DNA sequence: GCCGCGTCAGA
């Protein structure tokens, strides 16, 4: 699950400059890509609201701690501010997979403000295997690497299963 | 390339207005036929 | 010039998976291209009952829209061109099948005829319209039609580049191998022996082969017997058609075999078969190639070790050379004329020890050390000619040698620098001349071949065939033209 | 196709092209197409040619049909 | 070891032995030097006068006719551009100074011969000339609100020439060649006779020129030859030569022979070619200053001749340098200028005729028509001029250095073949030879090498370092090509004892410009720089010495074809040029002063200078960024600041990177992990496989902005209204257009969507009976008026980022637009107030700091300066005419709108690597059918290994081995700051990773444990290396680089395959190899066209795409199809698919149909023929014969 | 080539020409006499 | 009867 849709509290779209901001709306949008999220087997959707009067560094662990709602990338800044400011904007988060670039529907916006941002579903950034035999049988030997939002034997469990 | 070759004929209606002038006047002689026995559909031919 | 509707310009994909009769085109140019026989479909079906409400369904791209797109192109005939059309098997016709992407998609085959390449080269297809002219089209501008040039008997649908490659690796014997000297019934057998991958392709096997060959008188005869030959020319056994003995399969299978192969399928077989051995041989290439996984490196090439040696005697002659001319006793002409023709020598000695080294390669295999034929890639590449040639081997492995001003005349200073170990600021700069004059040639005589053309066409624009016999009994006396050499 | 089939009942591949068309136009005016059959089946051109494959139709009685018309 | 905060940053390795003798000179100094001069007078450079100063002394004294009037010039004073070049672009205005010189007229009695004017018109005024165009720092011109750069152009020098065609033997010829003007010709011929001719003309004796003015028996010869008998004959022989069929006039002859070689301002050298000619004859008697030809100056070219034939002298070389002068834009400007002086003062001495007026100033005299006119019209349609290429800023470098020899007193592209194409032996130094145009232009292009320089003579001169005493002395100097013939030049990679004395006796150097080898003594010079022969953009590629040169040219050309992506990467292997390119092009911010950072935002930055260390300045600095700048090219430009809030920072040090830069270095590709090795054919030739993680990770996704303008003009009917009120159009269609009617600015807009809506009307509709039936059905009305708004082509998607609209002249604004406008006027004004204000309050805050430190009269008139600048800006706003521009007379109003889409690599699409390997992409593969590594990690893309082999690209597979290596280090250093990130083991393990290989010695010691965090999280993707072009590190340094890394000592690496995980048999060598994409995309190539309008002269479809675009059918192809046979198919596309008009209706009406049938009767094309035939006598018309 | 002399020496001649030929019939758009043209011609003589 | 100068016309 990752976020499809940002809405920033006063842009009318990606290539404008906030004041006071030295990351651009473009930049802002990038940065909120790579952010990680986890999210509970029935929720499938949901909505999360961030709202900062910081002068320092905007943070993903800035999102309210709604609940459900798990933000594995805490280091990761959303953006950084020079000058005191009040800065808010809101993502819609739901559960998807990658279906390809050309099988993709674009999504709706409702809002004049609402920004489509793409979102990477797969959580396996590497897969590996090796096998080693005891003699009259083998042993499976699997490496994972995962950002960490799904636990692996978990994840072993379900491509099994499918 | 020059100015004389991209002017183009405008006063020419193209194949595509062209055809359906030619659907719709077909049309409307079948309606005619469909409707009065023969006084309405003589009548409505003389006056338009 | 009538330029034509009912024309689109689009790039060129490699789509190998598409059949030799088969073209990938986008599906919105397809429909633009028979948007009006779309129209047509749609009153027939009864959907839209007018042009203007069939133009804006079409307009949103319903869904039922593609379907209709689909079965109207099912077996439509399309023309591809390019835009030097030097000779008529440029322009072919093929069967188009809708795909995604805006990338025109051809057969690599094709290609050839074509003389393109995929480097943003552009296509332009034409739609006929008529019945005759689409079943003209079709019955003598389909590829399947154009096997053979028809300047030369040669086929022009031979492989070109990897596929030839990938097959002449696959013919290639090893001496020693696992599985040598196992006996397979059948080409199945050895496919799961494959599939195993306990034996080794290049290792030697017998196999018992029975089946129908046609004589050149056309009487055809049963062979059977058991044959050696290596596990991928058992393999490559399953695509050669019935009718055809296993002899041409059995050899190293280099390009030049290849086009031979082809032409005694097309002159017995006939067109049909020879199109299917083909499209079969090049699904086979590419399939090997992949597993074969052949690469290229900087360690593939070999410098010679004696080359050093070999310029060091030859700066020498110069030396002594010049001492001559110093003195006076030696004319500066024939001082230079020596001076070049030590230096062609002695790069000709350097290139002839490279093409040894990396072609032979001395291995200690059981009961002593014994030289055998190189796998390293480049050789292979040349070897197969696929790609490449010796001139470009002994330039990377070898030396630039003598280099042409634009004069003409071979500059004295010569360059024993490779491409590999790098050349000097000087050097480079005393080479470019030449790939300069060269780049100025090429691009003035393309107008001179075309004017050329124009002028024999409106000669022999006229002239065709008329009559079956003219009942003349003159003609003329022909003899073998010996040069006096051969 | 490739042409070489319906090539040995017909010869020099020009008069087959023409005899192919002739049969096509005469199918197409037959009112063939009712657009129950034509989605079904290939188009009629194919249709023609797949007939003087068959040999059945014969290329002398195709002459003799245009003097019908 | 970076020495600078750019560096800092990020520390990149560096390679070779070569020490650095001097820095490279500025790029764009030749484009700015040029200009300088005619607009500028240096007393050191000793250009006391200007030469535009200099143009109008020469013609200014005309004293007319007897008037008593005098013209004097006195001074010349410019007047300030109205607008800087930021505001004139976006108002699209172009930049000009006005030009005001100062007339002196004396006046008096005007008798006969006394007092005839020296008691009268006292009086001077200055009189305004005309508009000069102005050229900002980056030496480029704004002309209508569009960047111009003008090539400079190579010309044959003036002088005297002497060449001898080998068609017959002894065939010598002379040449004298004026600056401007008629040059006069002598030809040899088989007897020995001698011919003299101007330009073109009948053949006659030299003889008749010597007749006219006043071991040798060639003048025995000729003299008898000729019958002319005086002078006189002789001078009415040449007016009869001159013109034909014209009677010959007593005084009218000597006029014409005078004018003709005798006049200043019909003949003038320009002090080169008499320069040339007195060193060739080497007489100092014949004036220098004078450029008029002298009787004694052709008496000693004969001699010259007679000489050559006589066979004491050499040849001319016409392609050699020295003959060939490079001309600056600037010269063709003073040229265009004195062309107009001349027009206006012949008006003003016909002005005088006319007089009605008592003590007349000299004011009314002068017209300044002629001149604006001459140079307005050289630079909107001068050939030499054009569009500045925005495709990179790598382009924009490469075309401003461009010299072209094409254009006026140029060689026409078909007139020379095979011996200007050709490289010189003196193009070495001057011009590089591996970059040129591969079209026909090819070999005239002549690059400008990065080193060559422009002398004041306008020959180009290569710096070199003497050698003395067969020690190399370090001293620079700038050889001429003619003076480096005669010396002898070792190159710099010669080696040395440390002694500056050549240890290898025999050493190979050019001595007569050709390649030898000679012994050390005799060598004079050596090179300043090893890249000194290669071009900037050749600099740019690794490893150019193993590659061939006509591969490198075609990188080269391909590399500036480059797009920029969203996100910079700097390239992991680099010569190191790269950053001087970002830094010579104005696409950065370097600070003026050394200063501290006082705030910076992504709109503008602010920096506060200490006095101390620096000059007396303001104290305060503001440096704006450009967000979203469009391009020629349609690619988004904007700035992103690298500084940092009480950021220490130096002068020349790049506060923020701006176009196709990343951290002051310029990029333009994406590394990838690149395999080679043939897959399932889909690279069969030239195909690139694509892994998608790019597509997914937007690698390479570009930004394009589209500017649509929507304009109203009054029609005779009626006026039209761009008000969206427009009958047949639903709601919904207008719910996106605003009430004003223009689209909201951010909306999405989709293909065919309307931007803009107007209404045109209609007269005289004339409605068919079954139409008037249909209207009284339906009781429908006919409009009177029709639609034809802007709406976005089909296939093009975007958002309006920004929205411009122009009011009419002399009418005044509604309150809707009027409102708009006054609102729009206090926004910007009202944002700059606040702006400025915000300025000032960082200014009094410093104040506060320094109050102690005296302010009171200090700073006083600062913040009133402030306001002046704020009042001209809400002045310039309020200064336009009230539509922002005149608008050209009968335009009622225009609309300018704003489009920027993001497009995203797809198949069918071209990447060109920079080794000159180009491929175009045929598929898209999922991550795990894409091969792995043992470790799994993907590769990105995989290359064909066969063609590398057909070509000697060698240099690729090096730069792939060192990106590999560079991937390795780069691991290693993740590992290492993945755990215990402490400063005193990150200082170790980057000792071992930089000082491990290379004498370089980076000395990462300086950097703070700070600095070296940063530098470390920086290292993570990668370690930069940079390899000198000629200066390239070995193979033996590469392989101690893997070692280090772990990795094996080859590229290649096992594999499996990810379909079924089975390794392959045989390694793979895996690189990195850096790649770019070339701006080709296949969107707009599509071209899909079923119907089209038809040429109104020939009924024919139009081409090219530009409305429906089709592709036109050749001549070639129709002989094809004559081949095939296909009559019925030749037959059809000629008539009806192209001019047969009643065929195409008939035949869309049967497709619509489904019914067959074909009609050709005739082609449209072969009745314009015989009509443009009848009009001529010759009769043609069809017939029938019964014969 | 050379249109204008071939013009000028045909009009005085009144030359009349058949126009026997495969580029003749392509300006005219008539079908060429080769290939599949005159297999059509041959198959409409047998009709006759 | 000829040398040697010339037009045109395509590249
Ligand atoms: N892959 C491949 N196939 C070939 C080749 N040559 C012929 N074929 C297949 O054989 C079928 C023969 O089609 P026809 O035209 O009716 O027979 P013909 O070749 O004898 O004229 C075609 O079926 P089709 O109607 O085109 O479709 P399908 O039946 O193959 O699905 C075609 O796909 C070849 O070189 N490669
Ligand atoms: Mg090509």
């Amino acid at each position: 699950a990752s976020i499809i849709k940002v809405n920033i509290a006063n842009v009318l779209h990606e290539y404008s400059t906030l004041e006071d901001v030295k990351e651009d709306v473009v930049e802002i949008v990038s940065n909120l890509k790579k952010v990680a999220i986890k999210l509970d087997t029935g929720i499938d959707r949901l909505d999360l609201e961030l709202s900062v009067n910081k002068s320092g560094v905007v943070s993903a662990g800035d999102f309210k701690t709604t609940q459900g709602v798990e933000i594995i990338n805490k280091d990761q800044p959303i953006a950084t501010l020079t000058n005191q400011r009040a800065f808010s904007l809101t993502a819609t988060v739901s559960v998807g997979r990658n279906v390809g670039i050309l099988s993709a529907i674009p999504t709706e916006l409702e809002r004049v403000g609402d920004i489509a941002v793409d979102a990477d579903f797969n959580p396996i950034k590497r897969v590996a295997f090796e096998v080693f035999d005891n003699g009259d049988s083998e042993t499976l030997e699997v490496f994972v690497k995962t950002n960490g939002t799904i636990e692996p034997l978990a994840a072993v469990t379900k491509a099994l299963e499918y | 390339s020059t100015v004389g070759d991209f002017i183009e004929d405008k006063n020419n209606y193209s194949p595509i207005e062209a055809a359906n002038l030619e659907n719709l006047r077909e049309a409307i002689k079948e309606l005619i036929e469909t409707g009065l026995t023969e006084r309405e559909a003589k009548v409505l031919m003389m006056r338009f | 010039g009538k330029r034509v509707d009912y024309s689109g310009r689009s790039v060129i994909t490699v789509g190998p998976s598409l059949r030799l009769h088969e073209c990938g085109l986008p599906k919105k140019m397809a429909l633009e291209l028979f948007k009006p026989f779309v129209y047509s479909k749609l009153r027939l079906g009864g959907h839209a009952t007018t042009i203007k409400q069939a133009k804006r369904m079409v307009e949103l791209e319903e869904a039922v829209v593609w379907d209709i797109l689909e079965t109207v192109i099912n077996e439509h005939p399309v023309l591809l061109n390019r835009a030097p059309t030097l000779h008529r098997l440029g322009i072919q016709a093929f069967e188009p099948r809708l795909i995604e992407g805006k990338a025109i998609q051809l057969h690599p085959l094709v290609c050839a005829a074509f003389n393109a390449d995929f480097d943003g080269d552009q296509m332009a297809v034409h739609v006929p319209l008529t019945v005759e002219s689409q079943l003209e089209a079709r019955v003598l501008m389909m590829s399947t039609n154009n096997i053979l040039s028809p300047a030369s008997g040669q086929p022009i649908i031979t492989p070109t580049q990897d596929i030839v490659l990938g097959l002449y690796y696959i013919t290639r014997e090893k001496e020693g191998a696992r599985g040598e000297g196992k006996l397979f019934s059948s080409y199945e057998d050895v496919s799961r022996a494959y599939n195993s991958g306990t034996i080794d392709i290049h290792a030697k096997i017998k196999l018992r082969i029975d089946r129908q060959v046609f004589d050149t008188k056309g009487n055809t005869y049963n062979e059977k017997g058991v044959v050696n030959t290596t596990v991928g020319r058992a393999l490559l056994l399953n695509i050669l058609p019935e009718g055809l003995s296993f002899s041409l399969l059995n050899k190293v299978l280099v390009k030049k075999e290849i086009s031979k192969i082809i032409n005694q399928a097309f002159r017995v077989l006939g067109g049909k078969a020879t199109v299917v051995l083909a499209d079969k041989l090049m699904y086979a290439g590419f399939k090997y190639s992949t597993l074969s996984g052949v690469s290229v490196g900087v360690d593939d090439m070999t410098i010679p070790d004696n080359k050093e040696a070999k310029i060091e005697e030859a700066e020498k002659e110069i030396k002594q050379i010049t001492e001559q001319y110093q003195s006076s006793l030696i004319t500066e002409n024939e001082r230079y004329n020596n001076i070049i023709n030590i230096w062609s020598k002695t790069s000709d000695e350097v290139g002839a020890s490279m093409m040894d080294a990396i072609s032979k390669d001395t291995v200690s295999i059981n009961g002593e050390k014994k030289e055998i034929e190189s796998f390293n890639s480049v050789y292979m590449m040349a070897k197969s000619g696929a790609r490449g040639s010796y001139n470009q081997m002994r330039q990377l492995a070898g030396m630039r040698g003598l280099m042409a001003k634009p004069d003409g005349t071979m500059i004295e200073t010569a360059i024993t620098a490779n491409f590999r170990e790098g050349l000097s600021v000087l050097q480079y700069f005393t080479s470019t001349h030449g790939a300069r004059k060269g780049l100025a040639d090429t691009a003035l005589k393309t107008a001179n071949a075309g004017y050329l053309t124009r002028r024999l066409v409106d000669v022999a624009q006229d002239l065709v065939v008329i009559e079956e016999d003219c009942g003349t009994d003159d003609g003329l006396m022909f003899s073998a033209i010996v040069e006096d050499g051969e | 196709v490739t042409v070489e089939d319906c090539l040995d009942k017909v010869e020099t591949r020009f008069d087959l092209v023409v005899l192919a068309s002739m049969r096509a136009n005469k199918i197409l005016k037959n009112g063939y197409s009712e657009s129950m059959e034509n989605e079904k089946k290939e188009k009629a051109t194919v249709v023609a040619l797949r007939e003087i494959a068959e040999s059945e139709i014969t290329s002398e009685q195709i002459l003799r049909n245009e003097i019908e018309g | 070891m970076s020495y600078s905060y750019a560096e800092k940053k990020r520390i990149r390795k560096e390679f070779g032995v070569l020490p650095h003798i001097l820095d490279v000179p500025y790029l764009l100094s030749i484009q700015t030097e040029s200009y300088k001069k005619f607009l500028t007078v240096d007393a050191a450079k000793g250009r006391l006068h200007s030469g535009l100063e200099i143009v109008l002394k020469q013609s200014f004294p005309v004293e007319s006719k007897n008037g008593q009037y005098e013209l004097h010039y006195v001074d010349y004073q410019i007047g300030e551009p109205t607008f800087d070049e930021t505001e004139c672009q976006v108002r699209g205005a172009t930049y000009d100074a006005p030009l005001n010189v100062k007339l002196r007229l004396v006046v008096y009695n005007k008798d006969a011969l006394p007092n005839e004017k020296i008691v009268e018109d006292i009086r001077e005024e200055y009189v305004y000339m005309g508009d000069i165009p102005l050229m900002t720092t980056n030496g480029t011109f704004i002309i209508n609100g569009t960047e111009r750069v003008v090539v400079s152009q190579l010309h044959r020098s003036p002088g005297a020439f002497f060449s001898k065609d080998d068609s017959e033997e002894g065939a010598f010829s002379a040449r004298i060649i004026p600056y401007r003007g008629s040059w006069l010709d002598f030809e040899f011929d088989s007897k020995g006779i001698i011919w003299a001719r101007i330009d073109r003309k009948r053949k006659f004796c030299a003889t008749v020129i010597l007749k006219a003015l006043g071991r040798g028996r060639y003048i025995s010869d000729t003299l008898k030859y000729d019958l002319t008998r005086n002078t006189d004959e002789a001078l009415v022989e040449i007016y009869k030569v001159l013109r034909p069929g014209d009677p010959p006039a007593a005084a009218s002859v000597k006029a014409l022979f005078e004018g003709l070689f005798f006049i200043e301002s019909r003949y003038s050298l320009s002090d080169i070619g008499r320069m040339k000619l007195n060193a060739r004859l080497g007489s100092d008697k014949v004036s220098k200053d004078i450029y008029t030809l002298e009787n004694s100056d052709i008496v000693g070219v004969i001699e010259e001749l007679i000489n050559i034939r006589d066979g004491k002298g050499k040849v001319d070389d016409i392609d050699h340098l020295g003959n060939r002068r490079v001309r600056s834009v600037g010269e063709m400007v003073e040229n265009q200028f004195r062309i107009g002086l001349y027009r206006v003062e012949k008006g003003i001495r016909e002005s005088m005729s006319l007089v009605h007026k008592d003590k007349l100033m000299p004011k009314d005299i002068v017209n300044s028509k002629p001149i604006t006119a001459a140079i307005k019209e050289f630079f909107t349609s001068g050939a030499l001029s054009q569009f500045m290429d925005q495709d990179n800023p790598l382009s924009e470098v490469t075309h401003k250095r461009r010299i072209s020899a094409l254009g006026p007193g140029g060689l026409s592209r078909d007139r020379a073949g095979f011996e200007v194409r050709d490289v010189h032996a003196t193009h070495y130094g001057r011009l590089c030879p591996i970059e040129t145009p591969e079209g026909p232009n090819i070999g005239l292009i002549n690059s400008l090498a990065s080193y060559a320089r422009v002398n004041d003579y306008g020959f180009l001169e290569a710096p070199y370092r003497k050698v003395v005493d067969g020690k190399v002395t370090d001293e620079i100097e700038y050889l001429s090509a003619i003076d480096e013939d005669n010396y002898v030049i070792a190159q710099a990679s010669t080696k040395l004892d440390e002694n500056n004395h050549f240890v290898e006796d025999i050493i190979q150097c050019r001595s007569g410009g050709e390649a030898i080898f000679t012994e050390s003594s005799r060598v004079q010079y050596m090179d300043v720089s090893a890249k000194q022969m290669v071009s900037a953009a050749a600099a740019l590629i690794p490893f150019l010495e193993h590659d061939d040169a006509n591969r490198v040219l075609m990188g080269a050309n391909m590399q500036r074809q480059a797009v920029p992506t969203l996100k910079s990467e700097k390239p992991l292997v680099g010569t190191g040029m790269e950053k001087i390119v970002a830094r010579d092009s104005g696409n950065c911010i370097i600070a003026r002063n050394v200063g501290e950072v006082a705030e910076v935002d992504s709109n503008r930055i602010v920096i506060k200078v200490d006095t101390e260390k620096s000059q007396t300045s303001n104290l305060v600095d503001i440096y704006s960024l450009t967000k979203f700048k469009r391009s020629n090219k349609n690619t988004c430009i904007n700035q992103r600041p690298i500084v940092n809030v009480g950021d220490k920072v130096e002068a020349g040090d790049i506060l923020a990177d701006g176009f196709a830069t990343d951290f002051g270095e310029l990029s333009l590709g994406h590394n990838l992990m690149v395999a080679f090795m043939p897959w399932n054919g889909y690279n069969f030739e030239d195909s690139i496989l694509l892994s998608e993680r790019i597509v997914k990770d937007d690698k390479y996704t570009s930004i394009h902005i589209e500017e649509f303008t929507c304009v109203a003009r009054d029609t005779k009917l009626g006026p039209e209204e761009i008000t969206a009120d427009i009958p047949n159009v639903s709601e919904s269609s207008l719910a996106k257009l605003d009430e004003s009617g223009i689209v909201h600015i951010g909306a999405n807009v989709e293909a065919g969507d309307i931007l803009v809506a107007k209404i045109t009307p209609k007269a005289e509709q004339q409605l068919t009976p079954e139409e008037r039936l249909l209207r009284a059905i339906f009781n429908e009305k006919a409009s009177n008026v029709v639609d034809s708004s802007l709406r976005m082509p089909s296939g093009t998607s975007g958002t309006v980022i920004n929205v411009q609209v122009f009011e009419n002249d002399k009418g005044g604004k509604s309150k809707r637009a009027l409102k708009i406008e006054k609102e729009l006027i206090d926004k910007a004004r009202k944002d700059f107030d606040e702006e400025f204000a915000v300025i000032e309050s960082v200014v009094k805050s410093s104040i506060e700091q320094e109050v102690v430190g005296e302010k009171v009269q200090n700073a006083r008139e600062y913040y009133e300066e402030a306001k002046i600048a704020i009042d001209a800006k809400f002045e310039a706003k309020k200064k336009s005419i009230t539509q922002s521009n005149e608008l050209s007379p009968g335009v009622l109003k225009t609309v300018k709108v704003f489009v920027a889409i993001k497009k995203r690599i797809q198949p069918g699409d071209k990447m060109a690597g920079r080794h000159g390997n180009k491929g175009v992409v045929s598929r898209v593969l999922p991550v795990e059918d894409m091969p792995y590594m043992e470790d799994g990690t993907p590769v990105d893309v995989c290359l064909n290994p066969l063609g590398i082999p057909s070509r000697m690209n060698i240099g690729q597979i090096l730069e792939a081995h060192l990106g590999l290596a560079s991937y390795g280090l780069g691991k290693k250093i993740e590992k290492t700051l993945e755990k215990t990130r402490k400063a005193a083991e990150l200082r170790k393990t980057l000792e071992e990773v930089y000082n491990s290989v290379g004498d370089k010695k980076v000395n990462l010691e300086a950097l703070n444990d700070e600095e070296i965090l940063t530098l470390c999280d920086n290292l993570k993707g990668g370690v930069p290396i940079a390899t000198p072009v000629f200066d390239g590190a070995k193979e033996e340094d590469i392989k101690s680089l893997l070692k280090i890394g772990g990795f094996a000592t080859n590229g290649q690496m096992k594999l499996f395959d990810g379909r079924t995980g089975k390794p392959f048999d045989r390694h793979v060598t895996v690189g990195y190899m850096y790649m770019l994409k070339l701006d080709h995309l296949v969107d707009d190539k599509m071209h899909a066209r079923s119907t089209g309008s038809y040429s109104l002269v020939t009924q024919q479809p139009l081409g090219g795409k530009a409305q429906f675009g089709g592709q036109r059918f050749g001549e070639m192809e129709v002989w094809a199809l004559q081949a095939y046979g296909a009559a019925y198919t030749l037959r059809e596309m000629l008539t009806v698919k192209s001019d047969d008009i009643a065929g195409r209706s008939k035949m869309y009406k049967n497709i619509v149909d489904g019914k067959l049938t074909m009609n050709v009767d005739v082609p449209e094309s072969f009745n314009v023929l015989r009509n443009e035939v009848r009009a001529l006598g010759i009769d043609m018309d069809f017939d029938y014969s019964s014969e | 080539q050379e249109t204008t002399r071939v013009l000028t020496e045909a009009s005085i001649n009144s030359q009349i020409d058949n126009l026997r030929g495969l580029k003749e019939n392509v300006l005219i758009g008539r079908l060429i006499p080769a290939g599949t043209g005159l297999a059509v011609r041959k198959e409409s003589a047998k009709i006759e």
